[PDB]
RNA sequence: CUCGAUGUCGGCUCAUCACAUCCUGGGGCUGAAGUAGGUCCCAAGGGUAUGGCUGUUCGCCAUUUAAAGUGGUACGCGAGCUGGGUUUAGAACGUCGUGAGACAGUUCGGUCCCUAUCUGCCGUGGGCGCUGGAGAACUGAGGGGGGCUGCUCCUAGUACGAGAGGACCGGAGUGGACGCAUCACUGGUGUUCGGGUUGUCAUGCCAAUGGCACUGCCCGGUAGCUAAAUGCGGAAGAGAUAAGUGCUGAAAGCAUCUAAGCACGAAACUUGCCCCGAGAUGAGUUCUCCCUGACCCUUUAAGGGUCCUGAAGGAACGUUGAAGACGACGACGUUGAUAGGCCGGGUGUGUAAGCGCAGCGAUGCGUUGAGCUAACCGGUACUAAUGAACCGUGAGGCUUAACCU
RNA sequence: AAUGGCGUAAUGAUGGCCAGGCUGUCUCCACCCGAGACUCAGUGAAAUUGAACUCGCUGUGAAGAUGCAGUGUACCCGCGG
RNA sequence: CGAACCGACUAAUGUUGAAAAAUUAGCGGAUGACUUGUGGCUGGGGGUGAAAGGCCAAUCAAACCGGGAGAUAGCUGGUUC
RNA sequence: GCGAGGGGAGUGAAAAAGAACCUGAAACCGUGUACGUACAAGCAGUGGGAGCACGCUUAGGCGUGUGACUGCGUACCUUUU
């Protein structure tokens, strides 16, 4: 139950004798709920987030008009949400960049992994010998040639081999938080984050337990 | 690709890339358009209009590049003298592209790139 | 890296679906009541609207 | 700091180079720069001294170019293999004086003799 | 983020810092430090420069100590050492920063340049 | 079973399973005070050393570690690497033989092929289907990943102990190895940025520049990518258990953990955490958008067909991208910052060129911290992203139940 | 002890061992520059091949099964590795 | 010592090659038992051989071509309505 | 393209004899039409079998093609116990 906001860089607030606060800048812009269900054709609690500044002028349409139900300003990608036992429909449709949550606590973010394109055992794994110079015959990055000889072996299904890569999910879980500023909208972590400015991440409270 | 902008290059030595490309540059200059593939194209460009904005100078800065750049200081003094003060207006922007495509034998776009002559205007049929 | 029996038809007939040819479909621009190619706008001249390449 | 690795004494009764042949800390410790322990093993050796040549022994880390930072960030790197062997079993800096600087964090509690010698950092 | 997230990295160097070393400024920059239990304390490193003049955080200057034995603290620019005010060491720079010629002798860094 | 060929040992790479378990987890007995052990039961989650000598496997030795498990997998693994051992041809020693030669001896030297069709995998697209067609947000049946552990302090120098020594239970911090992410820091690279310099050819010459010589050699370095850098994670908590512990309790005037009947109980199992996930053909759910013009021939409820229409949307093209082999996926197309250019700044190099002056000159000083400057940040439509065209339709099968006029 | 015995300075692309220097041989790989690999246009091979509508597991069996039995699973077809 | 020239110790690549023995980087000899052009002489149980069974036209424990010749094959394969 | 190649016209009994020229088979390669076919495992058939496309008949329960679903169910040869 939180909202979600393009990360966009990471700095820091080097400490004078520290540079402990190793955030990373991630402007967390409020949402506009208005929109869930409960029992009444649908699933449980939920909650629709979208904060952007979509061209309403001309990209967009259906959703748009499905953002009509009741709502405000029809930003980018719409996420949801569960129990917490929020506001709705009944008083706004407007949530915003901070509550009830608390604060100091550690919020976990989950970026959008990159994405090296495809890649390999050396890669997925960072681990593999050899040499390249007198080799010139298994130069290293080979697979490393995984197998067996003569055996049933099915090559094994799931072995890390080559593979691709791309924008994937991530979650780090944990990570503090040292500043914040509502309306302003700047969220401060330490570090980490997934992605590269261009993200989204859901910075949920943190599902520690 | 790898991850992140970087870029600019075509199968060829980045030790040659500058010639394959300064020639083809000095040549805009001495003429108008030539058709070169939309990477070639595409590319040309950042040599030919990056140079041409050495025009306010028109001192030892313009002719940064004269006995290098070309053997005869030919398209050089062309610039400082004709080029330079040709576009002195709207500096940013200059040589467009315009699509011709297949080259006949290997299937490679063409354009032909060029540079004023042609003004964006109303014009109507003279000459 | 040899193989042994391959079925001839059926088999690669069936990668051959991926092989097909497709097509374009574009304008003819004002001027040219016809070609125009690919967003070009003629070749006949080679001009959008004037003196590019060559025209009046 | 990996096996082998020329280490310098930086305290004294045994020379130059010391040899570096583990890495405590535990299973597959690669490297242990800063102010770790390190079991060394004397080469060279003044004639004199109560530690001849060639005494596996082990001992501590001082000055290593891999550096050491903290804080803000910034670094001390000494570009050098401090040592400063200690009596092996029952734990203790063997020797009278230690020779150079030190690193704060060599400061560490349960240590102590080696930084209120060797006057500096 | 014309100016707002650039926006940390200038509402904190609002100091003032040298803004203009010619190496050899055997300054302590007095560094707080810290020594344990009591003391603040502040003492610094003998210098010679060569910084980086970048990202905000001009984490540089590896100043360069020889007291005894052998080199560098790479002292930020950031709040925990009492500035660099002190300049001793006129200039004479001779491939200008990044004068790393790690070699401790009667090779000096030949300061002096008014 | 293979001699119309199934390549030997050891190493590397990368593994997968068993349990007769090496470490860690839970118990019973002890000739178990404590600490540490001995043994047996249970337990396969995860973890389970670097070197010296040797071809070695193994082994012994040095030093670590919580520990350095046993075994199956063609003594796992050569259409994956190696070729040190061991069967070719050379040569030699010892030994055997009259000798050619030989050795279940030694010694020096001695070509390791294959572009993957099928199964299998790792990734990733194209069809069609989910019953009007779309754009989205989910649910979660299932599937996978992850599950290591040291030390220290507090408890407590207490229980225990003659001392020596020294816990339980529970908690607090910091590590080793491993995993994921990410460049803000420290650094590497950075043959597209700046500089120095050797030889030489040229731009008429001076000067200033350029080509070539590994980027000629070299110094430093933007972005990006990066580890040695930085930040986070292997948890708690639940369910039901294993061994074990028991209660109450007869059969079997007691006893008994069981036969009725209740309760505990481990890194194992289910879940909790992260990822995938409705082709879940059992094709699910919710929200929003669009289409309500005419006729004809049939063998008429099946349709087949013509004109007029063509939406929502999709795709195509173009400018592109921290996205990418190609597809895919994201942004933008004048209602515009999507690329390039241009303005400013940052940065990196290190004070250009030209002119002046000093010096016979090399050279120096001043102009000047100049000149130049990329993938960067802020901004700007100058150039290119054109108006249309294409595909996709025209109110959605039958039966029944509930609502209805 | 001339199918020579023990020595021997010098020489050796000769066998064995040690050291300094040196380093990506290695801990542990990172980045970069080029030639392929990928995409388009042109030309256009190869060995092999009884026939294919060419899945996993346990068992079976001329004794190590895609093809037998039981069972599990699996929409159709490409591209790169 | 080191180019030409002569030779081939090492590694990588190639191994349906550019190539039926080479390319790349190193490597040995380089006034000598040297190296090379032209022509000549040794013939198969024969030649030549600083000796490896090496070389005698991509062939060598007895060359190539033709013949005896349909050698022989207690072996393998195959054998037609 | 003063190409190749072809399309007419004409020769001829024929050019469905055009110089690649008699007859022109098979492998092999295509275009068209009827049916089957994108949740289903294996020598691909055989036994059963509905539907569909045509053809039936003064119905009369049929012929041709195709075959969903289903019982079965490991090629031939050689050599061998």
């Amino acid at each position: 139950m939180i909202g979600l906001v393009g990360k966009k860089v990471g700095m820091t607030r080097i400490f004078t004798e520290d540079g402990v606060s190793i955030p990373v800048t991630v402007i967390e812009v409020e949402a506009n709920r208005v929109t869930q269900v409960k029992d009444l054709a649908n699933d449980g609690y939920r909650a629709i987030q979208v904060t952007t500044g979509a061209k309403k002028a001309n990209r967009v349409t259906k959703p748009e008009a499905g953002h009509f139900a009741k709502a405000g300003v029809e930003a980018g990608r719409g996420l949801w949400e569960f129990r917490l036992a929020e506001g709705e429909e009944f008083t706004v449709g407007q949530s915003i960049s901070v509550e009830l949550f608390a604060d100091v606590k550690k919020v976990d973010v989950t970026g959008t992994s990159k994405g090296k394109g495809f890649a390999g055992t050396v890669k997925r794994w960072n681990f593999r010998t050899q040499d390249a110079t007198h080799g010139n015959s298994l130069s290293h990055r080979v697979p490393g040639s995984i197998g067996q000889n003569q055996t049933p072996g099915k090559v094994f299904k799931g072995k890390k081999m080559a593979g691709q890569m791309g924008n994937e999910r991530v979650t780090v879980q944990s990570l503090d938080v040292v500043r914040v500023d509502a309306e302003r909208n700047l969220l401060l972590v330490k570090g980490a984050v997934p992605g590269a400015t261009g993200s989204d991440l859901i910075v949920k409270p943190a599902v520690k337990a | 690709m790898r991850h992140r902008k970087s870029g600019r290059q075509l199968n060829r030595n980045s030790s040659h890339r500058q010639a394959m490309f300064r020639n083809m540059a000095g040549s805009l200059v001495r003429h108008e358009i030539i058709k070169t593939t939309l990477p070639k194209a595409k590319e040309l460009r950042r040599v030919v209009e990056p140079l041409i904005t050495l025009a306010k100078t028109d001192s030892v800065a313009n002719r940064r590049l004269a006995f290098a750049r070309t053997r005869d200081n030919e398209i050089v003094a062309k610039l400082f003298n004709e080029l330079g003060p040709r576009f002195a207006s709207r500096a940013g922007g200059y040589t467009r592209i315009l699509k011709c495509g297949f080259r006949a034998g290997d299937n490679a776009p063409m354009a032909y790139i060029e540079l004023v002559d042609r003004s964006e205007k109303a014009e109507a049929a003279a000459e | 890296a040899v193989q042994q029996n391959k079925p001839t038809r059926s088999k690669r007939g069936m990668r051959r679906s991926h092989d097909a040819l497709t097509a374009v479909t574009s304008l003819s621009v004002d001027k040219t009541s016809g070609e125009k190619h690919l967003r070009h706008h003629i070749t006949a001249d080679g001009y959008y609207r004037g003196r590019k390449v060559i025209a009046k | 700091i990996q096996e082998q690795t020329m280490l310098n004494v930086a305290d004294n009764s045994g020379a130059r180079r010391v040899m570096c042949i583990k890495v405590l800390g535990g299973s597959h410790r690669r490297y242990a720069g800063v102010g770790d322990i390190i079991k060394i093993t004397i080469k060279e050796a003044i004639p004199r001294g109560k530690v001849k040549k060639g005494d596996v022994l082990k001992a501590v880390v001082v000055r290593t170019k891999k550096g050491v930072r903290r804080p803000d960030g910034s670094v001390i790197r000494f570009d050098g293999n401090a040592c400063v062997l200690l009596n092996n079993n029952s734990e203790q800096p063997i020797g009278t004086r230690i020779f150079g600087p030190v690193t704060r964090e060599l400061r560490s509690e349960k240590f102590m003799k080696i930084i209120s010698l060797a006057p500096e950092v | 983020s014309n100016i707002i997230k650039q926006l940390e990295q200038e509402q904190m160097k609002q100091d003032v810092p040298s803004f203009r070393p010619g190496d050899t400024v055997e300054v302590k920059v007095w560094v707080v430090e810290g020594s344990k239990k009591r003391l603040q304390a502040f003492e610094g490193v003998v210098i010679a420069i060569r910084n980086r003049g970048l990202h905000s955080a001009f984490t540089v200057r590896k100043i360069s100590n020889g007291e005894g034995v052998e080199r560098v603290f790479q002292t930020h620019s950031p709040v925990v050492d009492s500035i660099s005010v002190k300049r001793r060491g006129a200039v004479r720079k001779a491939k200008l920063y990044y004068l790393r010629e790690r070699t401790g002798k009667a090779a000096r860094i030949k300061e002096r340049l008014n």
